[PDB]
């Protein structure tokens, strides 16, 4: 890689992330304030994603 | 609707997608029907210093 | 064996209702088999397809 | 450090019926009561 390279030629840091969503326990979640639990009633609710 | 931006905030104009410009500053719905035209302008928008 | 003839339509009312919650358990050819996850990976615009 | 056990040749394989043993649960999903395939 040199500076005066073209911009295909510019170096491209890559990072990739590869997730799997709602079939294990969950070590990292959202920033989502967490809310008092109401049961026994019809409520618009996310639990764990 | 009319602005200027950078390049690399310019993909974030696409509905659906999310970034600075998408969450802050200007927002496309999800059904939405129209064009994005997008253009260089380092020629005149860009001041030395 | 006399009333197996009646016993019939038991077992063929039962197993049509069993084939039919089988089928609801099959993806459809999507990303995912549940309907609370595919509205939960996914923004509206192909969540809608 | 190596020790060169020596099989002056190897035993012709023994073969053995494996009875029905080894299946594996294939995803962390709770399943009671069910017939997945």
């Amino acid at each position: 890689f040199q500076p005066t390279n073209g911009v295909g030629y510019q170096p491209y840091r890559v990072v990739v992330l590869s997730f799997e969503l709602l079939h294990a326990p969950a070590t990292v979640c959202g920033p989502k304030k967490s809310t008092n639990l109401v049961k026994n009633k019809c409520v618009n609710f996310n639990f764990n994603g | 609707d009319s602005f200027v931006i950078r390049g690399d905030e310019v993909r974030q104009i696409a509905p659906g997608q999310t970034g600075k410009i998408a969450d802050y500053n200007y927002k496309l719905p999800d059904d939405f029907t129209g064009c994005v035209i997008a253009w260089n302008s380092n020629n005149l928008d860009s001041k030395v210093g | 064996s006399a009333l197996g003839k009646l016993q019939d339509v038991v077992n063929q009312n039962a197993q049509a209702l069993n084939t039919l919650v089988k089928q609801l358990s099959s993806n459809f050819g999507a990303i995912s088999s549940v309907l609370n996850d595919i509205l939960s990976r996914l923004d509206p615009p192909e969540a809608e397809v | 450090q190596c020790v060169n056990l020596t099989t002056r040749t190897q035993l012709p394989p023994a073969y053995t019926n494996s009875f029905t043993r080894g299946v594996y649960y294939p995803d962390k999903v709770f399943r009671s009561s069910v017939l997945h395939s």
